[PDB]
């Protein structure tokens, strides 16, 4: 066992290997559709989606359970905040009310965010909170 | 210890007015006061906290501001359901603290009471007793006095009142009165008299009897 | 070789940058227990960024400084463009410091008007913070260092050294491009966000650390060139055949289909390998000295960074990599201690382990320090490395009693995540704890020069 | 939906001692402070005290640091206050509410969510069933286009009684009185007006039940002779 068959095992090892990830990668974004349920992906929703990282929520809040672990995981929070039917409302006064200020908790900043693009990131959220996520997080909570 | 005082104690007002009521602090809290209402048969409901903030779910007629030591709370277009108990609540320190309350009652057009006046019954009689009882209904404002007359003679002791809240169907307020005596002391005197003063008149309203028929 | 001269600023400014970090790793720290502590003027997405952001651009300029220096021992002739690595350096150094002053001195979303985002939006995704600006500017400043570089290893000898570090540098260039990657659609975003940070840190960093290891050997030792090399090929084979089906533990609840929870948990098993591997590579070729090295404090530094490598990525990884463990875990204090030690553990680590090898050497001083400067290193290395396996103990201790209280309860019974987190209190205390004693640690390993 | 399911009434001796409790739905029970509140009777609200259900600790408002015992069971959702040598001055609504916001750290913020409100009444009284009087107009001062009548209720413990009118069916024209105490026993009043034509040509009769002693009287109310 010398250099040269280590050398090629690492060449044709990890050429097989990128085809076959390739190729998944490929079978993936076929089921995509279905799974993240893009009929439903509107205007609104991809909008919802900028206004997102412009203003870096992902910062503090976790979404899917990535991003940052100061603020409570948004990917669910619709069902935990009045659900389908009233969120928009809740998330309309939920963004005008930041900063609490109650002294030593965590804080929220001010984002003087249009009634149009609040409205954008309920959707988001919304649809964010419907995608076919292998059943996760595991409970209300997140 | 903050102690907190609301103002005024009760205010009158019609639907689709404006009115405006104060909560003051014996010390400084910032801006960390919360206002809720009261109405019979429902559980306490948070309108406002930290001064100026709505609570989700309540309507933007009602609003709120100050700090310091000097609170408001405002209703921009008065409802039906609007006429409540108001109470005020610090929430910068322990202990949390309350201030007393204030009622905002429902106006209407002045309304002078029906008084009637009933002896006691025969059978409290045989039995040892005596009420005599008035009734001053269907009245607004709610100010009142009655004044018990034997033979004449004004009578203080033995007299329990009780007093309805406004009536939800037609936003006036009722009382009785009761005086109470013995068998013994009620066949003593011959005349009993029930006199009610109230805004509505500057003469008194007279109900009476005589013990014999 | 004279050339080597241009790593030294890299290496120094990458100090520097280094020091940022954890000033802003100490805000975030203090942030978690006193919540409002620096707002509304530093809320913590700021603090994170700027800490985030330093530690890419800080182990990059170590990398870069790091080929600067090697390959021209490697290639057996001076660099190609000594004026070309000059000037880059101004660049970049210029780019990561208006870069980080924008993040702080500019609301985000302000930030992102200013910049025109709104043109071709990349921001305010998780370590890709930067405006697409400078994201182009990180793009062109790659581009023409692998030029300088790769240059030199055409002229001149090819080791396997200088030839799997250049494959470890290209890769890291072109994957850095799927940051101007994206997608309208949420799953496929974070798809192809992973390409850039697991592909980088569990695949094509693996070849850059790899080979600098290789060559600390290599030099530190005296043994064999060819043993080196095979061995130096054998860990990247693991590396790339257990880490490309990998991202599939990134992978489990996102969107894309079940088959990964099963891919992503079988392949992961695996990814320890080329870390414990490396362990092994440096003890036995650390082992048979053909010299005894003035500097004991580059071996401590080559075993410390491989055993460190291997507890924070290796044993840290595995604990929460299977699927039905992951489920609970994911998105936890369990992901900050796994993701602290195995930066530190594998990236911070060796990137000193070149230090104390190309400084002395490049200040022309000698093979080593005195006596003095080197019990000084010894002592940082240990404060360094002590504080972070504390720094990751607290995190894990706090991210177990997190999936205790909020993941495994039903609902109504599970806590919320606000008050699961007051809970965890101690635990962040006693963090910024091991915080600072790090911190004090950097000083002295600093001031080891 | 957030709710606080709070317990029926509770009568007590002076000296004695009364345990009550507040059963929390809808929401993660241990992670808000549990506050409790007292009200009497023309008497402003007075904060007690509070439990966390999430680590047990409790605070409590200097005044009732003796009188006072918050405790918290996480499995049944449930929070319990048991107030001790129980004085006149207790007879008061207690509520409990929940703190609006989730944490330990938030001690003293507003509440969201308030019961229902749980009585307590403090007596030495016996139980004892009223004496129901029929009243009837003033004899021969009939003159009225509308007439008013009245039952009244006497000595009897404890709250509450209802009163109806001809079985419920007579129902506007009807005022009934906050009952009072006199002594140890409360005494109440009802009234109907009715138009002048109804009575004494057709029947009224003034209808007490009091549950506490099981008693249903029924007076009608006859003109007088
Ligand atoms: C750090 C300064 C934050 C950034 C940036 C954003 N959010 Fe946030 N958020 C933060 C904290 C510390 C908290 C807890 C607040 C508390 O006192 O309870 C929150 C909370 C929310 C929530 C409530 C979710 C829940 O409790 O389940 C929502 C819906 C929320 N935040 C949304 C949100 C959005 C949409 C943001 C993008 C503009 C955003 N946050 C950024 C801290 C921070
Ligand atoms: C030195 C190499 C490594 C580095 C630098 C590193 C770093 C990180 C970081 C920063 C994260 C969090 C990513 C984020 O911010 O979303 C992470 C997540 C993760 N890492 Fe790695 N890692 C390394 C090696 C490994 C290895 C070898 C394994 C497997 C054994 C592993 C398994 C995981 C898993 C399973 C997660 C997901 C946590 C979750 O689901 O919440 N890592 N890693
Ligand atoms: C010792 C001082 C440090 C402190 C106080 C600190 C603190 C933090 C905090 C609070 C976070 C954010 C957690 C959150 O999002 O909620 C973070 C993120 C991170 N830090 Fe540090 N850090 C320190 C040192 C270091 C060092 C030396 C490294 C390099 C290895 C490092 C690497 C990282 C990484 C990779 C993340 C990304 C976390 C993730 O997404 O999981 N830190 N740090
Ligand atoms: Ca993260
Ligand atoms: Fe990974
Ligand atoms: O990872």
């Amino acid at each position: 066992f010398t250099k040269g068959m280590a050398r090629n095992i690492y060449f044709g090892g990890s050429v097989f290997f990128i085809l076959l990830f390739l190729a998944l990668t490929y079978h993936t974004e076929k089921t995509l559709p279905e799974r993240t349920n893009e009929a439903a992906m509107s205007a609104a929703v991809v909008r919802g989606k900028l206004v997102w990282e412009q203003n870096n929520c992902v910062g503090c809040h976790t979404l899917l359970g990535e991003g940052a672990y100061f603020a409570p995981e948004l990917g669910n929070v619709v069902g935990r905040r009045g659900g389908e039917e009233g969120f928009n409302t809740f998330l309309q006064a939920w963004m005008k009310i930041q900063p609490l200020n109650v002294p030593g908790r965590r804080a929220m900043p001010q984002f003087h965010l249009s009634e149009g693009q609040v409205d954008d990131l309920a959707e988001f959220l919304k649809w964010s909170s419907k995608i076919d996520t292998n059943q996760w997080p595991p409970n209300k909570e997140g | 210890d903050i102690q907190m005082t609301q103002s005024p104690p009760y205010l009158a007002a019609s639907p689709g007015e404006t009115i405006t009521i104060n909560c003051r602090a014996s010390k400084s809290i910032r801006k960390y006061l919360a206002w809720y209402q009261e109405k019979p048969g429902k559980t306490n409901k948070l309108l406002i906290y930290s001064g100026s903030t709505l609570q989700f779910g309540i309507p933007s007629r009602f609003s709120g501001s100050g700090s310091g030591t000097e609170f408001t709370l405002t209703i921009s277009s008065l409802e039906p359901e609007d006429f409540a108990m108001y109470y005020c609540q610090q929430h910068n320190e322990y202990p949390l603290t309350f201030g007393a309350g204030t009622k905002l009652e429902l106006k209407r057009a002045d309304a002078a009471p029906t008084v009637s006046i009933f002896p006691p019954s025969s059978e409290q009689l045989t039995s040892g007793g005596a009420s005599v009882v008035c009734f001053l209904n269907n009245f607004y404002p709610k100010d009142i006095n009655v004044k018990w007359k034997i033979d004449g003679s004004e009578r203080q002791n033995g007299v329990l009142n009780s007093w309805t809240d406004q009536d939800s169907k037609d936003s006036t307020y009722s009382m009785s009165s009761t005086l109470t005596l013995t068998k013994d002391e009620y066949e003593r005197h011959n005349s009993y008299t029930c006199e009610a003063t109230h805004k509505t008149s500057t003469s008194p309203i007279v109900k009476s009897f005589n013990r014999n028929e | 070789f004279a050339s080597q001269a241009v790593a030294k600023p890299y290496f120094v400014f990458a100090l520097i940058l280094f020091v940022g970090q954890i000033l802003f790793g100490l805000i975030m720290g203090l942030q978690y227990v006193v919540g409002d502590f620096l707002f509304p003027a530093i809320p913590f997405n700021v603090a994170r960024m700027v800490h985030t952001n330093l530690l890419i651009v800080w182990l990059l300029f170590g990398f870069m400084g790091a080929a600067y220096y090697l390959v021209p021992e490697e290639s057996d002739c001076e660099l190609y463009s000594p004026k070309l690595a000059w000037i880059l350096f101004w660049v970049f150094a210029a780019a990561g410091v208006l870069t980080i002053l924008g993040y702080l001195l500019v609301p985000y979303a302000g930030l992102a008007r200013l910049t025109g985002n709104e043109l071709w939006p990349t921001m305010g995704r998780e370590f890709l913070e930067q405006p697409t600006i400078s994201k182009a500017g990180i793009v062109i400043v790659a581009l023409g260092f692998l030029f300088n570089v790769g240059m030199t290893v055409l002229r001149g000898r090819k080791t396997a050294i200088s030839m799997v570090l250049m494959t470890g540098l290209i890769g890291l260039a072109l994957l850095f491009l799927f940051s101007f990657y994206n997608p309208e659609n949420l799953t496929r975003d974070k798809f192809y966000w992973w390409w850039v940070v697991h592909l980088w840190v569990e695949g094509v960093w693996e070849l850059i650390m790899g080979a600098i290891l290789a060559f600390v050997l290599v030099k530190i030792t005296g043994v064999d060139r060819e043993v080196i090399e095979k061995w130096l090929y054998v860990i990247i084979a693991m590396a790339l055949i257990s880490g490309i089906i990998g991202t599939g533990h990134h992978y489990f609840w996102i969107g894309v289909p079940g088959y990964w929870l099963w891919l992503g948990s079988v392949f992961s098993a695996l990814e320890p390998l080329p870390f414990f591997a490396m362990v092994l590579f440096a003890f036995n070729t650390i082992n048979r000295r053909r010299r005894d090295y003035p500097n004991r404090a580059v071996a401590l530094w080559a075993m410390g960074t491989t055993v460190m490598a291997f507890l924070g990525a290796g044993v840290w990884g595995f604990m929460h990599t299977l699927a039905p463990v992951n489920y609970y875990t994911h998105g936890t204090q369990l992901t900050a201690a796994h993701g602290h030690m195995a930066f530190y553990g594998a990236y911070a680590m060796i990137v000193m382990t070149i230090i104390s090898y190309a400084m002395p050497r490049l200040r022309g001083i000698g093979e080593a320090m005195d006596n003095r400067s080197q019990v000084l290193e010894m002592w940082g290395f240990w404060l360094m490395t002590v504080a972070m396996v504390f720094i990751t103990l607290f995190l894990s201790a706090a991210g177990v009693l997190q999936v205790w209280l909020q993941r495994m309860p039903a609902d109504g019974a599970a806590m919320t995540f606000m008050a699961t987190q007051d809970q965890l209190a101690i635990f962040y205390w006693l963090r910024e704890g091991a915080g600072v004693v790090f911190l004090i640690g950097l000083v002295a390993y600093l001031l080891s020069f | 939906e957030v709710q606080l399911q709070q317990s029926g009434t509770v009568l007590a001796r002076p000296g004695a001692s009364v345990k009550m409790s507040c059963k929390a739905s809808g929401y993660s029970f241990t992670s808000y402070w549990m506050h409790w509140v007292k009200q009497r009777p023309g008497q402003g609200l007075e904060w007690i005290g509070a439990v966390y259900p999430g680590n047990s600790d409790t605070s409590y408002n200097q005044k009732f640091k003796g009188k006072a015992k918050l405790t918290a069971v996480t499995s049944a959702s449930t929070a319990y206050m048991e107030l001790s040598s129980l004085t006149n001055e207790d007879s008061a609504v207690y509520y409990c509410s929940r703190s609006s916001l989730d944490g330990y750290y938030v001690k003293n913020w507003c509440f969201d969510v308030w019961g229902q409100g749980t009585t307590v009444t403090v007596s030495s009284a016996k139980t004892t069933a009223p004496s129901v009087y029929p009243l009837a107009p003033v004899c021969g001062d009939t003159t009225g286009s509308s007439v008013t009548l009245g039952c009244l209720v006497k000595g009897y413990f404890p709250e509450p009684v209802t009163l109806t009118w001809n079985s419920g069916s007579l129902s506007s024209g009807v005022h009934t009185f906050p009952a009072v105490l006199q002594s140890d026993l409360y005494t109440l009043s009802s009234s109907v007006t009715v138009t002048s034509s109804t009575r004494p040509s057709q029947s009224i009769t003034c209808n007490v039940a009091h549950p506490a002693s099981s008693t249903k009287v029924d007076k009608k109310i006859e003109p007088r002779g």
